[PDB]
């Protein structure tokens, strides 16, 4: 006792969970203010305290791992399970949206014209930009892989080089998708086709922005020599999440873009 | 179609840097060429006041509350018809 | 309808409802068996000074308490599934009346030949005439021909409602943009009451259903007088 | 580039009895006091809005 | 004719399509016989059936839509 | 870690005086049970 | 489960008090609201 | 110092305690609402004036008891307190995150309270199904507030579900296999998995309702070609694993309680008891549609759902009989918690048997949306999940506090609530067979007796919950510190004394690899 | 390809991570990451339970596939025995304290 | 449907023997029950001389060369009609 003989991390009291809980209260109630009393000051404060919390919380996590040496083998094996589990919960989140889509397309109501895509809808061509976005994402999947292997072989420059290519492909997909949204002849308000399309592809889009800022973080931690050829979990998590992101796109693509249109 | 490129689509940072510049990137270049080749801008579709489209059960929380977020005036008609 | 201090189901006005009474008796007999068994074994366990706290061998007895419950479930599932397919069975209706739930009233439509259609509302207890049932009486009953296979089609014009009538053994939610079908077939004339069985807002509790079953002949004249 | 991770290691392993979220410096404290202030103020503001909204 | 008979092609509790199919079938037949004359003969059966099964408001809003030319179904 | 230990020290409310506790537990559970009642009065007093 | 005798035993009289205060803190506030329901319903 | 301990925590115990406090308080709120519900029904007529207030009241009752009382208590309270102790861990795998899972609950509760304050509140039923839940029938910020209260409550759980699985799996003594952890731990590991898989689907479903209410989507609006029934699928897909998420931890506590007071070293058929929970968890994902037997589905699928829903009785059956086998030849100690355990064993039985009746879609036609189902679920929730929470609380109170409760007062409390709950819910079986619908603020004259008796019953329970508050007070007031605890060889949570020090297991346990 | 640049653990691992790293290569396990291996457990060959104090909780899995672990505090002194199976255990000062 | 059975659907011969007797085999028993419950023998389908069926461009290398390998007389009509 007093001094521990287990290989586990006992984290110091952190004000971040409170500051993040309070953060969600501000953001949700702030979104209610916007939706009804058309005001954004509350939502703006919430988003701010939210970034502040995520910044410092993950900051400390680096402090404890990289600088204070707390991430022993026992600890990392637990961080592995947590990320796997987290990704699984996210697979089931996107699962309700593909459910929504199939429920709608496999049996179109007469209000749509009793068919799919509904009359009046002019879907995009899957062979046009949707194919481009598919190749961009898939390419980043191979470049992020090259980056991971470089890391394990201690090739500092090439890891930075592969991670950079990967990051720019995610930004490329983001811009392309942004323009597609702007150019599309349909909208969230165009019934269940627009509903189902923009929220599923929308949430995934938000996931590419979250997966890219994650890799951007990994980029800088590397510039700053945080990762060793052997202990570099933040990058593995970053890579696991990035692969979750392509897979969801292949399922979106083959379902909504190809089949459902 | 299918696929089979001789061998080596596995293990070695060199092998993965090889696929990155020899398969991955060249693909993105082709698809980008294809996408830029059929960049034929569609004509704004005829506007018919269908009831299952341009839905509006509550005004949007921004602008005139009748304009969608990524509203593109050239291809998106308001409930009453094209912007102008 | 239901009477004061009732325990079981309302008396069966149609053949499926009788069918359900018997199934329910079958099923209930079994839950009585099982729940009295579990209560006897418990008091048995708690009524002796004899002890045997050492390790006991499971599994051996575990097969009995696993295969036996499986046999019982088959004895319920069969009778149950029979009545279910029987409910969704191929009959040929001689009439098709539609009903449409509305936020706080049902409106019926008989449009087979003419274009008969009327609203139906609960009678404010203030204006009930002596002998009338407090939250059950409607101004315009839905008249139908007794002893005949009718096809009801439930829908709604707003939120969800549920068209129900216990005595006949019917319940079909009313969902906008959908046409749910159900077969009605009484074997006795009379007044049969039911109530909205899906929360639909403030007066979910005040929009009943009353079926008035009379012979065809009176049905035809009523229908016409009704327009 | 640099690689001064050891400088940081010593700094954060220094036995100054501080919790990791402060261990890093003076800015840690200002950042901390800012976050706590916006959260508390915001939580108060939202409470005010609920009151305002809970009356016709 | 008493009421729409059983239709094996719509054998389940949900009949929304049964209403819908017969309303299209009718108007399409009607439109044909018009754009053909054919002694201006008429496809009444569909109108009898869809009339039995479809709720009035569906039928009204549909006819309206056909008038303003915004009926999403193909006739 | 200067965190006290033992009976009555591992909770967020003082348990030294049985009467002050009687009053804290009363405001605590009492306020919870009363909230629903006053929320209804509130809805009944609006238009 | 064995235990030391009470450090600060609570005599019957003391319990009677606490049982009374506990009950009232539950019953009074609700009684008040409920007792006046008709007034609220009268505007 | 108070802040650092209670607001900036990273201690499984201090957090578990924080949950029990939140749980007990929310428990007070839900009890009040359950009494307004019966006040309104205890006499023919209308009490509350308007029906929307009644529905707002019925809805809030369900959310408060489910999301803010039962769940916090059983998983956050007993889960954080006992899990690390029973497997010998120094703490949870993610101490800092675990604290967020708690702190998300008070804001989540604020949102739900706010919703009943603004506008006319949300009188939608706890199923918050559209169109009633939409922007026409429920225009305004209330339902939206209800939808956000659940987003937060769901993030908190999904978050902690990750903590318990990682903890229970990654932090056991190296020589100990999973087939060596206590049943309560198994019960919370499985419950955690159900949360990890079902809660995200609700979050997707209610997000879709939110966009339908504010972003002009039409997922559930026929106009846009939507379908109000699709929402019913998404919700009930989460909704069934949820009913089991509420009973599993109780299954575990009961296994510990029944074994401990029979003086046994272990429960009968340990591995069968592990098989049973795992089965219940798995089948609980392929039966959701029994909640939709009067909605218009194809008979064949309605047939599949009653069959699938029935096979669940088999595994559940091996647990009811295993607990009985555990009392067999035991040296029974008639302590308060053993009474709570015996009640649960029988009352949960009756209530699950009553749910076998409803599994029958044919018969469900006429039982659905009536008080027969309100009876079914209150037996298992009010006399099952709640009885387990009381038995476990009186059993582990000395460990959490270091003080003991008055066993005689504890038994009066049982004796009162036993009568109360039974008198409240028993008659309701009748009311439903005889046709009285659910969600009604008033009923045809015939239903007057059973609702009259039933409401009276509800007043006895209130008495039992007032007495309980007193029982806790006098426990802390007299100060009877614990001296000796029985059967600790097999019950590791009691080895560090009552209450265990802030940091237990700084030095691991020692377990040999035979 | 070709080139270098990333630190090794051997050269960058600090804190307890480093401590379990080295200790591990010296063969020792001061942080209880691995499972102790049993001895005959006779009175003259007790299982030596290292401890950084004067009492340590011992869990004994009497028989191989047992689901119940028998727990007890082993104190500094004469070898004690599992209440259910005899089996001796003798405390011992814990080594690598850093 | 879906699936999620608490935990342990991985690593350990014991864990795999557990799934074998606790999930795998019980399943086969259920399905076997289901299969034995709907063992309703179909009535031999009406025989109509459709040209795209009972194909015969070359006699089979066995028997009268007009009888298929797993010829079941009760449900399989020859080109000319049912066996008897
Ligand atoms: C666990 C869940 C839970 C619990 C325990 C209860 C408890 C109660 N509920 Fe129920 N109720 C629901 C969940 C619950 N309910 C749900 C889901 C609905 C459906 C809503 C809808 O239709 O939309 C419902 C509906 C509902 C109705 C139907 C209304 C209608 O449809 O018109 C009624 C009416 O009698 C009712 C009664 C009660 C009563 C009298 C209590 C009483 O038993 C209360 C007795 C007191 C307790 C049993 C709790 C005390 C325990 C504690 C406070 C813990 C203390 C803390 C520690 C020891 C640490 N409830
Ligand atoms: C604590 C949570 C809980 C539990 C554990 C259960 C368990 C069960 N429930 Fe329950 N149920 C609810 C809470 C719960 N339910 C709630 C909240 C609702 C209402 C939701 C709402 O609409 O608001 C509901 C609704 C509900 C319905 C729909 C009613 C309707 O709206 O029409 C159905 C239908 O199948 C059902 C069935 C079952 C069954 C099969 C069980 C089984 O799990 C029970 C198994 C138990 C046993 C059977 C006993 C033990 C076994 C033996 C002693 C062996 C021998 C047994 C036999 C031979 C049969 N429940
Ligand atoms: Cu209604
Ligand atoms: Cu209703
Ligand atoms: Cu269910
Ligand atoms: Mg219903
Ligand atoms: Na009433
Ligand atoms: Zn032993």
């Amino acid at each position: 006792m007093t001094h521990q003989t287990h290989a586990y991390h006992m984290v110091n009291p952190s004000p971040w969970p409170l500051t993040g809980a309070l953060s969600a209260l501000l953001m949700t109630s702030g979104l209610t203010m916007w939706f009804h009393f058309n005001s954004m000051t509350l939502l703006m404060i919430g988003l701010t305290t939210n970034m502040l919390t995520m910044y410092q919380w993950w900051r400390d996590v680096i402090r404890e791992s990289t600088f204070q040496g707390h991430h022993t083998p026992a600890v990392q094996k637990g961080l592995r399970y947590g990320m796997i589990l987290f990704i699984i919960s996210e697979v089931l989140f996107f699962t309700g949206f593909f459910w929504a889509f199939y429920h709608s397309s496999l049996a179109p109501t007469p209000e749509l014209g009793g068919c799919w895509p509904p009359t009046g809808i002019h879907p995009l061509n899957p062979l046009e930009v949707p194919l481009l976005n598919t190749s961009v994402l898939l390419a980043s999947g191979v470049s992020i892989t090259w980056a991971h292997h470089s890391l394990m072989e201690g090739d500092r420059k090439h890891m930075l080089q592969a991670l950079f290519i990967t990051i720019t492909l995610g930004v490329y997909f983001t811009l392309l998708q942004a323009s597609e949204y702007y150019e599309a002849p349909f909208t969230i308000s165009d019934g269940v086709y627009g509903s189902t399309f923009f929220v599923a592809t929308g949430f995934h889009g938000l996931h590419v922005i979250i997966g890219s800022t994650f890799l951007i973080v990994c980029f800088f931690r590397q510039l700053k020599f945080h990762f060793t050829s052997n202990h570099h979990f933040g990058f593995e998590a970053g890579a696991w999440y990035w692969h979750f992101v392509d897979v969801v796109w292949l399922f979106l693509y083959v379902s909504i873009y190809w089949w459902g249109s | 179609a299918s696929a089979a490129k001789g061998d080596h689509g596995g293990t070695g940072a060199r092998t993965w840097r090889f696929l990155t510049f020899g398969l991955a990137l060249p693909s993105v270049a082709l698809c980008t060429l294809n996408s830029w080749l059929h960049s034929g801008h569609r004509e704004r579709p005829a506007f018919i006041p269908y009831h299952h489209l341009r839905i509006r059960t509550k005004p949007f929380s921004w602008g005139d509350g009748n304009h969608t977020f990524f509203h593109n005036p050239r291809v998106n008609p308001l409930p009453t018809g094209y912007e102008k | 309808m239901a009477y004061p201090m009732q325990l079981g189901f309302q008396d069966a006005t149609s053949p499926i409802m009788e069918e359900l009474l018997h199934f329910h008796d079958h099923t209930l007999m079994i839950v009585f068996l099982i729940s009295s068994l579990v209560l006897y074994i418990i008091s048995l366990m708690l009524t002796t000074k004899l002890t045997h706290t050492s390790t006991m061998d499971a599994q051996e007895v575990e097969t009995i308490w696993t295969i036996l419950p499986a046999i019982i479930l088959i004895l319920i599932a069969l009778p149950s599934l029979r009545i279910l397919y029987m409910m969704d069975e191929i009959n040929n209706p001689s009439l098709t009346v539609k009903t449409m739930g509305h936020q706080w009233y049902w409106s019926y439509e008989y449009t087979d030949y003419e274009d008969l259609s009327f609203d139906s509302y609960m009678i404010p207890t203030s204006e009930l005439k002596p002998g009338e049932l407090r939250l059950l009486e409607v101004d315009n009953r839905v008249v139908l021909p007794m002893e005949m296979t009718i096809r009801m089609l439930v829908s709604s014009e707003d939120v969800l409602h549920s068209w129900a009538v216990p005595s006949l053994g019917l319940k079909t939610d009313a969902i906008p943009g959908r046409l749910n079908q159900t077969t009605l077939m009484s074997s006795r004339p009379g007044l049969y009451y039911g109530q909205c069985s899906e929360i639909c807002g403030s007066n979910h509790s005040f929009m009943p259903i009353v079926l008035e079953l009379v012979p065809l002949k009176y049905f035809e004249k009523w229908s016409a007088s009704m327009l | 580039f640099e690689n001064r991770v050891a400088e940081k290691q010593k700094l954060f392993q220094e036995d100054n009895g501080l919790p990791v979220h402060l261990k890093g410096g003076a800015t840690d404290n200002i950042l901390y006091r800012v976050t706590m202030t916006l959260c508390l103020g915001g939580t108060l503001y939202s409470l005010y809005c609920l009151g305002w909204a809970s009356f016709p | 004719y008493q009421t729409a008979p059983f239709d094996s092609r719509f054998p389940n509790q949900n009949q929304t399509r049964n209403c819908w199919q017969n309303y299209l079938d009718f108007h399409r037949c009607e439109k044909a016989m018009t754009a053909k004359g054919g002694d201006v003969s008429v496809c009444e059966w569909y109108r009898r059936v869809y009339k039995s099964l479809c709720p009035i408001s569906w039928v009204s809003t549909w006819d309206d839509r056909r008038a303003e030319g915004t009926f999403p179904g193909k006739i | 870690s200067h965190y006290e230990e033992g009976p009555g020290k591992n909770i967020p409310f003082s348990v030294e005086n049985k009467w002050r506790l009687l009053a804290m537990m009363t405001l605590f559970f009492g306020s919870g049970f009363a909230a629903p009642f006053f929320i209804v009065r509130h809805q009944l007093l609006k238009k | 489960i064995t235990a030391k005798p009470a450090k600060t035993p609570t005599s019957p009289k003391e319990q009677a008090i606490g049982l009374s205060v506990t009950f009232l803190s539950f019953l009074l506030p609700a009684g008040w609201v409920l007792y006046h329901l008709d007034n609220y319903k009268k505007s | 110092m108070f802040i650092n301990r209670w607001l900036f925590s990273t201690n499984h115990k201090d957090i578990g305690t924080l949950y029990l406090l939140f749980g007990a308080w929310a428990g007070m709120v839900g009890t009040a609402l359950s009494l307004l519900i019966r006040a309104e029904l205890g006499q023919p007529g209308t009490l509350l004036g308007d029906d929307q207030i009644y529905n707002v009241v019925v809805t809030a009752h369900a959310f408060v008891m489910i999301f803010f009382m039962v769940m916090p208590i059983m998983i956050g309270g007993f889960g954080n307190w006992l899990v690390p102790l029973m497997i010998g861990a120094p703490d949870m795998a993610f101490p800092r995150m675990n604290n967020m899972s708690f702190w998300l609950l008070p804001p989540s509760f604020l949102l739900l309270l706010a919703s009943s304050m603004v506008e006319a509140g949300a009188g939608t039923g706890w199923t918050v199904y559209p169109p009633l839940a939409g922007n026409l029938a429920h225009a305004g910020a209330s339902v939206d507030l209800t939808i956000f209260s659940l987003h937060l409550a769901g993030v908190s759980s999904i978050l902690g579900a990750i903590n318990f699985i990682t903890t229970i799996i990654n932090m056991k003594p190296p020589a100990m296999s999973q087939y060596q952890t206590p049943l309560f731990v198994w019960s919370v590991m499985i419950t955690a998995v159900l949360l990890l898989l079902s809660l995200p689907v609700l979050a997707a479903g209610i997000t879709m309702l939110l966009t339908d209410r504010n972003l002009n989507t039409t997922f559930f609006d026929p106009a846009g070609g939507g379908d109000p029934i699709l929402y019913q699928h998404l919700f009930w897909f989460f909704g069934h694993p949820e009913v089991y998420i509420l009973i599993l931890p109780g299954f575990g506590m009961i296994s510990h309680i029944v074994t401990y007071y029979s003086g046994k070293k272990e429960p009968f058929g340990y591995m069968g008891m592990v098989w049973a929970m795992m089965s219940i968890g798995f089948l609980g994902f392929i039966v959701w549609a029994h909640h939709m037997f009067t909605v218009g589905m194809d008979v064949d699928t309605r047939a599949y759902f009653t069959s699938a829903t029935m096979i669940i009785a088999i595994p559940t059956g091996v647990k009811v009989f295993s607990w009985l086998a555990t009392l067999h030849g035991g040296n029974i100690k008639w302590s308060p918690a053993m009474m709570w355990a015996l009640g649960f064993i029988f009352l949960f039985t009756v209530g699950g048997l009553t749910g076998i009746v409803l599994a029958n879609s044919s018969l469900d036609i006429v039982l659905h949306d009536t008080y027969y189902v309100v009876a079914h679920f209150h037996y298992v929730l009010s006399m099952g999940a709640v009885f387990a929470i009381m038995g476990g609380f009186v059993h582990w109170f000395p460990l959490f506090s270091g003080y003991t409760l008055n066993d005689t007062w504890a038994k009066i409390h049982f004796a009162i609530m036993f009568v109360g709950v039974n008198m409240t819910f028993f008659p309701q079986h009748f009311l439903g067979l005889s046709g009285m619908p659910r969600r009604y603020s008033d009923y045809p004259d015939a239903y007057t007796m059973w609702n009259t008796i039933s409401s009276m019953g509800s007043f006895i329970s209130l008495t039992a919950v007032m007495l309980m508050v007193f029982i806790i007070w006098e426990a802390f007031a007299s100060k009877r510190e614990v001296l000796t605890v029985d059967l600790t060889t097999t019950n590791l949570e009691w080895l560090n004394g009552c209450p265990p020090p802030y940091h237990t297991f700084e030095e691991p346990t020692y377990v040999n690899l035979k | 390809a070709s080139g270098g640049g990333v630190p090794t653990d051997e050269e960058q691992a600090t804190g307890l991570e480093r401590e379990v790293m080295l200790a591990a290569r010296k063969g020792q396990d001061p942080y209880n990451i691995l499972a102790p291996k049993a001895t005959s457990g006779t009175k003259e060959d007790p299982n030596l339970v290292p401890s950084i104090t004067n009492k340590r909780i011992v869990g004994c899995i009497c028989e191989e596939d047992n689901s119940t672990v028998i727990w007890f505090w082993l104190h500094k002194g004469e070898a004690q025995r599992c209440p259910s199976c005899g089996t001796h255990y003798k405390l011992v000062p814990h080594q690598l304290a850093h």
